């Protein structure tokens, strides 16, 4: 279902990087929706201008 | 000011494109860690060569 | 943690209820946190105003 | 304005707030299911009290 094949003998790397990636999960999301509706009210005042 | 217009919507494109990328993956890794954490996080003694 | 006895005897089913419960974290956590977000911007331009 | 940011300012401590408490409470959630996680996949059935 996801990758190919990891050893059974270590779950916890494949545990770390879900945990590093879903962390990111947040920001990123934060990152783009911030980032392009600032940058649109942008437009806005330059559409004004 | 028009320039700046045009650039201003080729910034939205790339935001719009890693938006919809970044957030599907992420739902994917969700429900991957999902599989994981639930049905795997320990089971691995039993596998470990029992 | 949860309940006191809360039917540990057998829990089975309610694992997966638990994993839908926990489902609404995303919105619950994510919907603000951009709200917050936007109106920050907002803020930060009545500030320049 | 001034009155504006005050008001926003509202709105916003009401969002920090909601979140503030809804992190515990699916953070906790998500801890009871590691909980969960930890227990049930086998050693419920090998504490199986016997």
């Amino acid at each position: 279902r996801q990758g190919r094949q990891y050893q059974a003998e270590d779950l916890e790397a494949l545990q770390n990087e879900l945990e590093a990636r879903q962390e990111a999960l947040s920001l990123s999301v934060n990152e783009g929706g911030e980032r392009r509706m600032e940058m649109r009210q942008e437009l806005e005042q330059l559409k004004q201008k | 000011l028009r320039q700046r217009h045009t650039e201003l919507e080729r910034e939205v494109s790339r935001f719009e494109d890693q938006t919809q990328q970044q957030r599907q993956q992420y739902a994917q890794a969700k429900e991957s860690l999902t599989t994981l954490n639930r049905l795997i996080p320990q089971v691995t003694l039993l596998l470990d060569e029992t």
